[PDB]
C-alpha cells in the first residue's frame, strides 16, 4: 500500500486484495478493472488536510492538480474487488467523527456520495426525492431532449 | 403431525447421526469401549450368527431429536433394515437409557462360512443411507402442517340449527406429488384431498375430474391478485382443454393432437410440409 | 363537461405543502422508527446469543428474518397510519387518493414518512458484498 | 449405483483441445507427479485435515491404473481433437496441449509443469473447499470479477 | 330449493352472478309505482305463487316437450329460479317489498 | 389458436369449427356475460 | 404389517361393493356398510397365515335387472398374476358360466398375461384392477362429478334430441379411472352431472373411445 | 480417519485384512506392501457433521478492518478488552447467526464463542 500511495513501484490503478480469511494476497494489473478514486483515512482521520484544499483552490498558476492528490498518498484509487477489503466512511464529518461506535477502523472515505450517479443521473435535481424509477426514466429521456 | 410422519419420506439420512466402519475382528472384544457393555448383552445368547460372522463392522449412530420428532425408535429401524435385507445383515442396538442411539451391522454369516468384504460395506452404507425408506412416501420430500385462516381451506358444514360454521382443522401440504398414495393413506380425507398437478389428478381421477381440477387452478391464478371473471370463461376454456377426452396442450404439442383440415394446421407452423403431404 | 366546468372554479393542485406533516407529527413517526430499530436490535441479539428459537417450518435464519421483517412491516404501517390521520380536509394527497382518481394510502406514507423496507426476489439487500451490502457497513449486520 | 455411491464424487477436467474430460489426478501424473502424496501435497496444503482427504479418494481410484507420466500422457493424447497415428506421437500431441493450451498464464516454458500442478492443484484445492462448504461460491455478478 | 343451494355452495357463499338484479327491480317497481310501505299492500299472495310459477315458464333456455328437454330447461335455470321464488316469495313480497 | 373457431350455433350449443359440441349451453346456462351481476341468495346461508 | 394387513384388505373390499352396486349388481346394504370390525369379527383370527386367503375373498354378485347375469371378483394372493392363474380364474368363469369378470392385483400384471385378456375379450370380458387403485373410491372424490352409463335406448334419444353424431360428443378415454371403475367399453356414452354456480345443475355427455 | 501413505513409492495404504492373523493391514497398492494398522476404524462420516467452527476460524481475521469490534467481551487468554466477532455465514450449518469472537491483541489469536 505504502509503494503505490508514494507511486513508487506500483501505479495507481494496481489493485491488491488480502483475503485475511483465505490466506491470500491477490494482486491485479491487468487491464478493464474499474476503480474509483476514495481519500485515505488513517487513525479516523483524512489524510485531506486543509493545505492540500489551498493549494487545489488556486490550481491554475500553480501546477497543482489531481495527480498531486494521488501523489501525496491523499487519496487512492479502489478497484471492486479492493472494495470489499476496505471499511468506507461516507462522510468524514459524520461517520468517522467521535460518536457511538459504530466503527472505529475506516480505511477510506468518500469524496461525495453523488458520485456514483453517471452523466444522465447527474442532471436530476434531488434526485434523492424521487422513486427510483422515475429516475431511470428520465435519464432515459434526457438524451431525448432538445438543446 | 403423527400422519405428516407417514406421508414425508424420511430415510436413514435423516435419522442418522454419523457412521463408522470398524474393523471389530472380535465381537466378543469391541474395538469401541462404551459400544462393548450393551453389546455383551446381546451376545450372551447369540442367534442366528453363532456358526460365522462378518470380521467387519458397521456403527451408526441415530440423531436422538431427529427419533423422536419423527416419532421413530430403535426396534422398527432395525426390523426395517433386516426385512430389507432378509438375512443378509445382522443389526445389534443399544438400549434408548443409553444417550447414544447404536445399531451394529454385519454381512451374513453364509456368505462368510464374493465382491469385497471391506468395500460392500460402504456400499451398503450409502445404499442404506438414502435408497432405504424407515416410514413415509416416496416423492414427497417435504410436508407442512397449518391451520388455514381463510375460508376456503377451512373446513365448512352445517350445523344443526342449519347455519354454516367454518371448523379449524390441521391440513397438510407436501412439495411432492404422490396422490395415489397419499389418498389411500389412513386417517386422510379421500374426498377433500387434491393436487396442483393436473397430470396428477388426470391419471388418478379422471378427464372429468381435470376439468374441475383446471377451473380451480385457473381460478387460484386469476383470483389470487383479487381479479374476477366470468365463470363462462373458465369453463369454457377448460372444456376444450377436455373435450376429446386427454389433456390438450394448448402448446403445438397439444395443439397438433387436434384434427382439422391442411390449412388450419398451416395456419399454426409448419405450412409447407403440411400442403405436400395433403 | 359539468365538472371538469365546475374544477375552473375549485380548482384542484398539489404542491410541496400536501407533502408536509405536522412537526407533531413528525415526532410520532421518528418514535415509532426509532423504537422499530430498537427491536430490530433486541432481535439480532437474541439470533447473536442463541436465545431465538427457531418456528415450526422455518430454519433459525428464515426465523430471524421474518422476526425482523414483520417489525419494520409494522413500523411502516403504523408511521403510515400516523401520516395519513394528519392530513387535512384540505390535502390534496388525499383528495386524490380519496376519490381513487390517483394513489394509495402507501404513497401518502412513503412521501410523508417512510419509504419503506427495498426488497431483492422478496429479501431483503442480500449481502453483494463480502457478507455486507455495501462497503460502508460492518460484515454481518442485519439491522434495517 | 452399487459401487457409484461407494467411492463417492470424483473430480475431473476439462482441458482444452480435448473432446472428452479426463480424471483430474490422470493430469497430475501426465505433469510429472506420479505418488499420490506428492499430487495430493498440491492439493491438500494441511494433512491434519480428514474432511478434504476423502474427497480425493474417489478421484485417486479413478486414476489407480495410471501409475506413470508416459502412461497418463498417452491417456490425454488418445482423447485429443487429433488423435496420434502411433503411441509415441499421441504422447507428443499431450505434452504439447498441457504444455502451451493447458493453464497458459501460468506459462509456456518447458520447464514450468511444476507451477502448472500448484495451480492446477489450487483450482482442485478450491473446488473442494466450495465442495465441503468452507468458501462460498463464486458470484457471476460480483463486478470485481467482469473485466 | 334450500337444500339444493346447499349441495351448490357448500362453502356457503351466497354471492352469485345471475342476469336479472331482483332486488333492484323491485326497488324501481317500489319507485314507479309509488309504493308506500307503511299502509297495507294489495296484492294477493296467491298471485305472487301463481306470478312467479307462470315467470318460470316463460324463461325458457332450453326449448322442447320432450323429458330430454324439460330436464335440460330445469337445469339450466335452475339456480335462478331458486333466486326468483326465494325473492318473490310471497312472505317477502308482503313483509318487506 | 385452439379455441378461434368456438361459437354459440343457432341451437344455442356451443360448438368449434369441427362441429364438435363443447358445451350443450354456453356457460351451463345460456346467457352472455354482459347482463349477468352479482347478487345474494337470500336462503343459503340463514338458519332453519 | 400384519394387523393393518386386514384393514387395506379390508378397503379393497369396501371399494369393491360400491364398485358393484354403481355397476347395477345386486348387493345388500349391511354388505355395503361393512364396518372394519365386523369385517375382522366376522371372521376372528391373524390375518396374514391365517384365515384370510385372496381365493376366500372372492365375490359373486348377480344384476339387478337380469339375477342370471353375474360379475366375478377374482382377488389372487401371489404378488404378479401369471397367466396359470388368469387360466385358472377363466376355467371358474366356464363352470359358473359367467361372462364378466373382475381380477384385482396386488403389485403389478404379467406383461403376457395382458395379451391373453384382450384375446379372450370376446367371450369372456376380464378387467385388471391394482391394489392400490381400489384402496380408495374415487368415485366419492369432491372433484369427480356424478357419472352415468347411459343405455341405449337413451343415447338415441340424446342424438336424437341434439341431431347430433357419436363423433360429435366429448370423449373420455377407456382407460379412464372413472371409465374403468365403471366398466364402459368404446361406443357407450356416460352422462356426467355436475352443480354448476351459473346455472346450478349440468348434465355433460361423453362418449368413450 | 488417518490417512497412511507407503514408505516405498509414497501412495495411499488402503485397509486390508490378513485371514491368517485377522488383524487389520494397511496394504499398499501395486507395491506389495503391508503395514500393521492400529486405528481399527477404516471409514467414518458425520452426517451432522458438528465441526467446531472455532478450528476453522483464523487468528489473522483480527486485522481485518471491515469486522466490528466490541469492548465488552474480553479475551479470557490474556483479557484484553477488544475484540472481533463474526458469523461463521458457511454453508452446510443452515443456522448461521452465533457470533465467534477473536481477541485483537497481537500474537494472542485466542478464539472463542459465546
Ligand atoms: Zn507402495
Ligand atoms: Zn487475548
Amino acid at each position: 500500500r505504502k509503494l503505490r500511495r508514494q507511486m513508487d513501484i506500483i501505479v495507481s490503478e494496481v489493485s491488491m486484495i488480502r483475503d485475511i480469511r483465505e490466506r491470500e494476497i491477490r494482486i491485479y494489473t491487468d487491464a478493464g478493472r474499474i476503480c474509483r478514486p476514495l481519500l485515505i483515512v488513517e487513525k479516523q482521520k483524512l489524510l485531506l488536510k486543509k493545505r492540500h484544499i489551498d493549494q487545489l483552490k488556486e490550481r491554475e498558476y500553480n501546477n497543482y492538480s489531481w495527480q498531486d492528490l494521488v501523489a501525496s498518498g491523499v487519496v487512492e484509487y479502489i478497484d471492486t474487488l479492493e472494495e470489499e477489503t476496505v471499511m468506507l466512511a461516507m462522510t468524514p464529518d459524520d461517520l468517522q467523527e467521535k460518536e457511538v461506535a459504530y466503527c472505529s477502523t475506516y480505511t477510506h472515505c468518500e469524496i461525495h456520495p453523488s458520485m456514483i450517479l453517471g452523466v444522465c443521473a447527474s442532471i436530476i435535481p434531488f434526485p434523492d426525492h424521487n422513486q427510483s424509477p422515475r429516475n431511470t426514466y428520465q435519464s432515459a429521456m434526457g438524451k431525448q431532449a432538445m438543446g | 403431525k403423527d400422519i405428516l410422519c407417514r406421508l414425508e419420506h424420511t430415510t436413514l439420512r435423516k435419522v442418522t447421526a454419523n457412521t463408522a466402519i470398524y474393523y471389530d475382528p472380535n465381537p466378543q472384544s469391541t474395538v469401541v469401549a462404551e459400544d462393548q457393555e450393551w453389546v455383551n448383552v446381546y451376545y450372551e445368547m447369540p442367534d442366528f450368527d453363532v456358526a460365522r460372522i462378518s470380521p467387519w463392522l458397521l456403527r451408526v449412530e441415530l440423531d436422538r431429536k431427529h427419533m423422536t420428532d419423527r416419532k421413530l425408535t430403535m426396534e422398527q429401524i432395525a426390523e426395517k433394515i433386516n426385512a430389507g435385507f432378509g438375512d443378509d445383515l445382522n443389526c445389534i442396538f443399544n438400549d434408548d437409557n443409553a444417550e447414544k442411539l447404536v445399531l451394529r451391522i454385519r454381512i451374513m454369516n453364509s456368505d462368510e462360512n464374493k465382491m469385497d468384504d471391506d468395500v460392500f460395506l460402504r456400499c451398503i452404507e450409502s445404499n442404506m443411507l438414502t435408497d432405504m425408506t424407515l416410514q413415509g412416501i416416496e416423492q414427497i420430500s417435504k410436508v407442512y402442517m397449518h391451520l388455514p385462516q381463510t375460508d376456503n381451506k377451512k373446513k365448512i358444514i352445517i350445523t344443526e340449527d342449519g347455519e354454516f360454521k367454518a371448523l379449524q382443522e390441521w391440513i397438510l401440504e407436501t412439495d411432492g406429488v404422490s396422490l395415489m398414495r397419499v389418498l389411500s393413506e389412513k386417517d386422510v380425507d379421500p374426498v377433500r384431498t387434491t393436487s396442483n398437478d393436473i397430470v396428477e389428478i388426470f391419471t388418478v381421477l379422471g378427464i372429468e375430474a381435470v376439468r374441475k381440477a383446471l377451473e380451480r387452478e385457473l381460478y387460484h391464478v386469476i383470483s389470487f391478485d383479487g381479479s374476477y371473471v366470468n365463470y363462462r370463461h373458465l369453463a369454457l376454456l377448460c372444456d376444450t382443454m377436455t373435450c376429446r377426452g386427454h389433456l390438450m396442450a394448448i402448446t403445438r404439442h397439444g395443439v397438433n393432437r387436434q384434427d382439422t383440415g391442411p390449412l388450419m394446421k398451416c395456419s399454426f407452423e409448419e405450412t409447407v410440409d403440411v400442403l405436400m403431404e395433403a | 363537461t359539468v365538472i371538469n366546468n365546475w374544477l375552473l372554479i375549485e380548482g384542484h393542485t398539489i404542491g410541496i405543502g400536501d407533502s408536509i406533516a405536522d412537526s407533531k407529527t413528525y415526532q410520532d413517526i421518528q418514535n415509532t422508527i426509532k423504537k422499530a430499530k430498537q427491536d430490530v436490535i433486541e432481535v439480532i441479539e437474541k439470533a447473536h446469543n442463541n436465545e431465538l428459537e427457531p418456528t415450526p417450518g422455518n430454519t433459525l435464519r428464515q426465523t430471524f428474518e421474518n422476526q425482523v421483517n414483520r417489525i419494520l412491516n409494522d413500523a411502516r404501517d403504523k408511521t403510515g397510519s400516523s401520516a395519513q390521520k394528519s392530513l387535512s380536509e384540505y390535502n390534496n394527497f388525499k383528495s386524490m387518493v380519496v376519490s381513487g382518481a390517483k394513489g394509495s394510502k402507501i404513497n401518502i406514507s412513503q412521501v410523508i414518512a417512510v419509504v419503506g423496507q427495498q426488497n431483492v426476489e422478496g429479501k431483503r439487500i442480500p449481502f453483494g458484498f463480502k457478507h455486507r451490502t455495501l462497503p460502508h457497513f460492518i460484515k454481518d449486520d442485519y439491522g434495517p | 449405483g452399487a459401487k457409484k455411491s461407494a467411492i463417492g464424487q470424483r473430480i475431473v477436467a476439462t482441458l482444452p483441445y480435448i473432446k472428452q474430460e479426463v480424471p483430474i489426478i490422470i493430469v497430475f501424473r501426465a505433469l510429472g507427479f506420479v505418488s499420490d502424496r506428492d499430487i495430493l501435497e498440491h492439493i491438500i496444503y494441511d494433512f491434519e485435515d480428514p474432511e478434504m482427504m476423502e474427497m480425493v479418494k474417489p478421484s485417486l481410484d479413478e486414476a489407480f491404473v495410471i501409475q506413470e507420466q508416459n502412461v497418463a500422457l498417452n491417456f490425454i493424447g488418445s482423447r485429443g481433437a487429433k488423435p496420434g497415428v502411433t503411441k509415441e506421437k499421441r504422447i507428443k500431441y499431450a505434452k504439447e496441449v498441457l504444455q502451451k493450451e493447458m493453464l497458459p498464464h501460468v506459462g509456456v516454458s518447458d520447464f514450468c509443469e511444476t507451477k502448472k500442478a500448484y495451480f492446477l492443484g489450487y483450482m482442485v484445492h478450491r473446488l473442494l473447499l466450495a465442495a465441503l462448504g468452507r468458501r462460498e461460491l463464486d458470484d457471476r455478478d460480483h463486478y470485481g470479477n467482469k473485466r | 330449493d334450500r337444500e339444493v343451494l346447499r349441495v351448490i355452495f357448500p362453502t356457503g357463499d351466497s354471492k352469485v352472478v345471475l342476469p336479472c338484479n331482483l332486488l333492484r327491480m323491485i326497488w324501481n317497481a317500489q319507485k314507479i309505482f309509488h309504493i308506500n310501505p307503511r299502509l297495507p299492500s294489495d296484492l294477493h299472495p296467491i298471485k305472487v305463487v301463481e306470478g312467479v310459477k307462470e315467470l318460470s315458464k316463460k324463461l325458457v333456455i332450453v326449448n322442447g316437450d320432450d323429458p330430454l328437454s324439460r330436464q335440460a330447461q330445469e337445469n339450466a335455470t335452475l339456480l335462478f329460479n331458486i333466486h326468483l321464488r326465494s325473492t318473490l316469495c310471497s312472505r317477502r313480497m308482503a313483509e318487506e317489498f | 389458436k385452439s379455441m378461434e373457431s368456438v361459437m354459440v350455433k343457432y341451437d344455442a350449443t356451443v360448438r368449434n369449427s369441427i362441429n364438435q359440441v363443447v358445451q350443450l349451453r354456453y356457460g351451463e346456462d345460456g346467457l352472455a356475460g354482459e347482463s349477468v351481476e352479482f347478487q345474494n341468495l337470500a336462503t343459503l346461508k340463514p338458519s332453519n | 404389517d400384519d394387523e393393518e394387513e386386514t384393514y387395506r384388505l379390508w378397503k379393497i373390499r369396501k371399494t369393491i361393493m360400491q364398485l358393484c352396486h354403481d355397476r347395477g349388481y345386486l348387493v345388500t346394504q349391511d354388505e355395503l356398510d361393512q364396518t372394519l370390525e365386523e369385517f375382522k369379527a366376522q371372521f376372528g383370527d391373524k390375518p396374514s397365515e391365517g384365515r384370510p386367503r385372496r381365493t376366500d375373498l372372492t365375490v359373486l354378485v348377480a344384476h339387478n335387472d337380469d339375477p342370471t347375469d353375474q360379475m366375478f371378483v377374482f382377488f389372487p394372493e401371489e404378488p404378479k398374476v401369471g397367466i396359470k392363474t388368469i387360466k385358472v380364474y377363466c376355467q371358474r368363469m366356464q363352470e359358473e358360466n359367467i361372462t364378466r369378470a373382475l381380477i384385482v392385483v396386488q403389485q403389478g400384471m404379467t406383461p403376457s398375461a395382458k395379451q391373453s385378456l384382450v384375446d379372450m375379450a370376446p367371450k369372456y370380458i376380464l378387467e385388471q384392477f391394482l391394489q392400490q387403485e381400489l384402496l380408495i373410491n374415487i368415485t366419492e372424490h369432491e372433484l369427480v362429478p356424478e357419472h352415468v352409463v347411459m343405455t341405449k335406448e337413451e343415447v338415441t334419444e340424446l342424438l336424437a334430441r341434439y341431431k347430433l353424431r357419436e363423433n360429435q360428443l366429448p370423449r373420455i378415454q377407456a382407460g379412464d379411472p372413472v371409465a374403468r371403475y365403471f366398466g364402459i367399453k368404446r361406443g357407450q356414452v356416460v352422462k356426467i352431472i355436475r352443480p354448476s354456480e351459473t346455472a346450478g345443475r349440468y348434465i355433460t355427455y361423453r362418449l368413450v373411445q | 480417519v488417518g490417512i497412511r501413505f507407503c514408505q516405498e513409492c509414497n501412495n495411499m495404504l488402503y485397509p486390508k485384512e490378513d485371514k491368517e492373523n485377522r488383524i487389520l493391514l494397511y496394504a499398499c497398492r501395486n507395491c506389495d506392501y503391508q503395514q500393521e494398522a492400529d486405528n481399527s476404524c477404516i471409514y467414518v462420516n458425520k452426517i451432522t457433521h458438528e465441526v467446531d467452527e472455532l478450528t476453522q476460524i483464523i487468528a489473522d481475521v483480527s486485522q481485518d478492518p471491515t469486522l466490528p469490534r466490541t469492548e465488552d467481551h474480553p479475551c479470557q487468554k490474556c483479557g484484553h478488552k477488544e475484540a472481533v466477532f463474526f458469523q461463521s455465514h458457511s454453508a452446510r450449518a443452515e443456522d448461521a447467526m452465533r457470533l465467534y469472537y477473536v481477541c485483537t491483541a497481537p500474537h494472542c489469536g485466542h478464539r472463542w464463542t459465546e
